[PDB]
RNA sequence: GUAUGUCUAAAGUUAGCUCUUAUUUACUAACAAACUAG
RNA sequence: GAAUCUCUUUGCCUUUUGGCUUAGAUCAAGUGUAGUAUCUGUUCUUUGUAACAUGUUACAAUACCAUUUUUUGGCAGGACGGGAAGAGGAGACGUCGCGACCCUCGCAGGUCGCUUGAUGUUUCUUCUUCCCGUUC
């Protein structure tokens, strides 16, 4: 039983907020490493955080000679590299 | 890219450097090894032999595929 | 002659102050005693006083798991 | 791991091909000595080359640890020293007996032992240095212990002596009253156990200690090894034997309850058993056909 | 000699720091839970931007690739 | 194994270019290449990114920080072409 | 399960993925390796606004738009791959 | 995983450079599979023109990730 | 130490357990501080 | 009803004591070295699919985030170009080239100028006039 031990550490463990933003479908934001701030729903989890996103509100800065501007678009299905997961935060 | 033996390969690695040579043979890491390598930096303009060099992997950012075998 | 698993321990039993470089990062040094590791080298240190590189102050911070991938260079004093 | 499938051809001889070894610690070359014929090398597949200046049967044939000279004990009384690149003339050991089984120290290229079959066992340099007379009977198989320094003779008589670093006289004579002989031995490969065959169809393992006593339950018994210069083998940093029989068939064994593990149908008694150094789970055997088969 | 895999699960449910890898940005709150692979858990997370608080976060995960540290406060 | 890990191996005894993730280049006689691609160079003629040139007698770079080898030419004729 | 098996269900999907040097590749799967490497064709890849390295990179292909017949990259260059909005 | 051969270089004053452009001279003690390299006599090269005599017979020791390469300065 | 016993190509016959390691004890020695055998 | 196989018991002795005399006779009084044998003490372990002539090749299934590779030390008329002239880009380190008074002399590029040759680090701080191309 290889699997069991492997999924139920991933089930009350550091994994939750992944397991649980799917599972009651609630957008969790997500900052990566090059500040692409990414709110949106979970679809699918993996071991290495990868992700799959629907609904997608990627945010991020762009700098210019004068008052910063926000830059966001909306994507509406994603996949997600775990490499660039800095933060899962979920919003109540 | 076993497809892709023999060809020559147009390699884009992590610093902006591009190679260009004779795919000799992959692995699993796609440790790359480039029979008469050419490594041009700015980008003709500023590019330099290297000839039967290997290419780790490791810094590799894309390859496509330049020109058709002799 | 000593193996580095063989060589942090050393630092465990005898408890010595200890400062520790971090990666990439040459500004900040830490300094305090090894409390804890792993085989990893992922680091438990006791009484943790950061040192700016750039006199030389501290803000102590006690306990500190250091994880070890941005672990450079073992000292003491 | 255990060998289970007769893979590859390799066919040598019509004749016997007596003597099967490997270079240490790379496993490129073979040898293989058959009855009317003279050395072949096999590759991995290929062939190198012959080596004439034999007229008679050859008993073993045994590298050094410098690896570029063989040494072959024909039964032609000369001991002749080949180099695997070239194949020239280092000696010519024209000798009175018979010999045995050729062997060279570790250490030095020079330090050179050829066993006969009178009683005697002679020490050379790259020419006589040292005598050996112990044995009562023909003496059947040498060894030495790890990196050399000491040497490990066996004859007809059941008798191991462990003589010295050029030294007549031994540390330890080991007989008792039930053992046949001990015709031939290979060292186990964490060089402390000491593995024999027997010809109560029995592989005795000793010691290499001072107190030099023999341990129970790590006797191999099932065999059919009685009338024929079998040899012994050893794997990888020491997990398996193997060993041919007379049966036409080979046979494995373990080590912590030493029971029968896989006893194949080669296709003539299997006499020469090598293992690979670099591969972890091939057997390369040969009986008394020549058809050099790899398990 | 508190080895880290058991530093850190008694180290849950206490208000503990976690500085990142950026050294941009820090987390305060609770660790609720621990793998052996050093993902990090936290609860009633405040964010610290360069020593100063960014502003409170709530129930947060951080990946093992960017924990520079983790602190008892 | 690995291809390119059994091209380095047989490029003992020979004289490479190693060139490093800082930027700077090694060329030296390989003598000693370990199959994780760490390399053993002696007689090394070293040139930083900057342009500043010396000679050393012995240097050994660990694998994560190699660009790349330049091996001689004449490793491509055999026993890599099958 | 694993992830990457959901990559392979992918092959032939008109994708964009975008690179850790702010490379964004927009073209046509063929196949994706387990180690996530993915191999591409009919693909011209844009270096999106900024206009301020990779960018060299860009100009290293025949290529800021380049369209190149077959793309190979490695799986750990990749940040996201956006997939079609039908699936 | 082969181990890397520094027996050659066994209690001989080495030069390590650093992640960072930090450079470290020292005396070997020990390496082990991950390269990680223990240093008897622990010479810390700044910048400008000192010379930091770190541990002197302490025996630091450099973790194998942050190790660019090693210059023997001896043969 | 005898009795006595055994070996010895010059000559070619036709196709609980696995283990390292030390102390102790027992039996043996014409081995040592000019000679003693059934 | 005729008989085979397996047991139990009995009978045969089945590897089943093969001379004599004064029980035939008398029993260490060391050590060291060594050999043999045994005990005790001590430490470790527990497959389908396709193509070609049984073989070969190709593609999938099964077997797999911790420092050297793939699960990131990352991020922050008007315009344009070139060449020349006048008025208020420059210095280092190297790395390859156009000339040669030089070297060198044969079939298996080193040195010196550049009299405004190219090029990457690293510090500091434009206007006017003419000529030639592109665009509206
Ligand atoms: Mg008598």
């Amino acid at each position: 039983e290889l699997e069991e031990l492997e999924e139920f550490e991933f089930k009350h463990g550091p994994m939750s907020l992944i397991n649980d933003a799917m599972v009651t479908r609630t957008p969790v934001i997500i900052s990566l490493r090059n500040n692409h701030k990414i709110i949106a729903r979970v679809k699918a989890f993996d071991r290495h955080c990868n992700m799959v996103l629907e609904n997608v509100k990627e945010l991020w800065t762009e700098k210019k000679g004068k008052n910063v501007i926000n830059r966001e678009r909306f994507i509406s299905k994603l996949f997600l590299r775990g490499d660039s997961v800095i933060v899962v935060l979920k919003t109540p | 890219l076993a497809n892709l033996i023999d060809y020559k390969l147009r390699v884009l690695t992590q610093d902006g450097r591009v190679y260009i040579g004779q795919l000799m043979a992959f692995d699993k890491h796609m440790n790359l090894v480039l029979n008469e390598c050419i490594e041009e930096r700015v980008p003709k303009v500023e590019k330099r032999v290297l000839g039967l060099t290997i290419l780790r992997g490791e810094q590799i950012l894309s390859t496509v595929v330049e020109d058709k075998p002799l | 002659m000593v193996p580095p698993i063989n060589c942090i321990f050393n630092f465990l039993q005898q408890q010595t102050p200890v400062t520790i470089w971090l990666f990439e990062q040459i500004g900040i040094r830490i300094k305090g005693k090894i409390v804890g590791f792993d085989e990893f080298m992922n680091v438990v240190i006791d009484e943790a006083v950061e040192i700016p590189v750039n006199v030389e102050k501290g803000t102590p911070l006690g306990k500190i798991l250091l994880k070890g991938d941005n672990i450079t260079l073992i000292t003491s004093a | 791991y255990l060998p289970k499938k007769v893979i590859r051809n390799y066919p040598g001889h019509p004749e016997g091909t007596t003597a099967l070894k490997f270079l240490p610690k790379t496993g490129h070359l073979i040898l293989s000595g058959g009855n009317d014929h003279t050395i072949k090398i096999w590759d991995f597949y290929e062939c190198l080359r012959d080596f004439q200046g034999h007229n008679k049967p050859i008993k073993a044939l045994r590298f050094t640890e410098d690896c570029q000279s063989f040494l072959s004990s024909s039964f032609d009384r000369s001991v002749k020293i080949w180099d695997t690149e070239t194949g020239k003339v280092k000696t010519r050991l024209h000798l009175n007996s018979t010999p045995a089984d050729v062997e060279s120290r570790p250490t030095n290229p020079h330090e050179f032992i050829v066993g006969l079959s009178n009683s005697k066992i002679l020490h050379y340099d790259d020419g006589l240095v040292q005598t050996y007379d112990h044995h009562l009977s023909s003496i059947l198989a040498l060894k030495y212990f790890p990196d050399g320094s000491k040497f490990i003779s066996s004859s007809e008589d059941k008798t191991v002596r462990i003589w010295e670093n050029q030294i007549n006289v031994p540390i330890k004579q080991i007989s008792d009253t039930a053992q046949h002989s001990m015709p031939f031995l290979n060292v186990h490969p964490s060089q402390n156990y000491f593995c024999a065959q027997s010809m109560d169809n029995r592989i005795y393992s000793f010691s290499l200690k001072p107190k030099y006593k023999r341990h129970p339950k790590k006797i191999f018994k099932g065999h059919s090894s009685a009338g024929y210069g079998i040899s012994l083998a050893f794997s990888g940093d020491g997990r398996y034997i193997c060993s041919g029989d007379s049966k036409s068939r080979l046979f494995t064994w373990d080590w912590n309850t030493s029971r029968l593990l896989n006893n194949i149908k080669i296709p003539k008694p299997i006499t020469q058993v090598d293992w690979h150094p670099q591969e972890t789970s091939k057997v390369i055997c040969s009986g008394a056909a020549g058809k050099i088969y790899v398990c | 000699p508190v080895n880290p895999k058991p530093f850190l699960k008694g180290l849950v449910n206490h208000r503990v720091g976690v500085k990142l890898k950026f050294n941009s940005t820090e987390y305060r709150g609770t660790l609720v839970s621990t793998d052996n692979y050093f993902n990090l858990q936290l609860n009633e997370a405040e964010e610290f931007v360069a020593g100063v608080s960014h502003g409170t976060l709530g129930e947060i995960f951080i990946r093992c690739n960017n924990v520079l540290y983790i602190r008892e406060l | 194994n690995g291809i390119p890990v059994k091209l380095l191996n047989e490029a003992q005894g020979h004289i490479v270019s190693l060139e490093l993730t800082t930027g700077a280049t090694y060329r030296g006689k390989l003598v000693e290449s370990e199959d994780s691609m760490n390399v053993q160079l002696r007689d090394v003629i070293a040139t930083e990114p900057q342009g500043a040139v010396t000679h050393m007698d012995q240097i050994f770079v660990r694998g994560s920080q190699i660009k790349f080898i330049v091996v001689p030419d004449l490793l491509k004729n055999a026993p890599l072409f099958k | 399960m694993k992830l990457v098996n959901f990559l392979k269900k992918l092959r032939n999907e008109q994708v964009t993925i975008e690179l850790k040097n702010g490379t964004t590749v927009w073209g046509t799967l063929q196949s994706v390796s387990p180690q996530m490497n993915a191999i591409l064709t009919d693909v011209k890849l844009t270096l999106p606004q900024p206009r301020l390295i990779a960018m060299a990179s860009l100009y290293l292909t025949g290529g800021n738009i380049a369209s190149l017949q077959y793309i190979n990259i490695r799986g750990n260059t990749i940040r996201q791959i956006i997939l079609p909005d039908s699936l | 995983v082969s181990t890397p051969e520094l027996k050659k270089y066994m209690d001989k004053k080495i030069l390590l450079n650093i992640n960072g452009s930090r450079k470290v001279a020292g005396i070997l003690r020990g390496y082990d599979i991950f390269l990680n390299v223990v240093l008897d006599d622990a010479m810390e090269i700044n910048g400008e023109d000192p010379a930091n005599n770190h541990q002197l017979g302490l025996q630091t020791v450099i973790r194998g990730n942050s190790i660019i390469s090693l210059e023997a300065l001896d043969a």
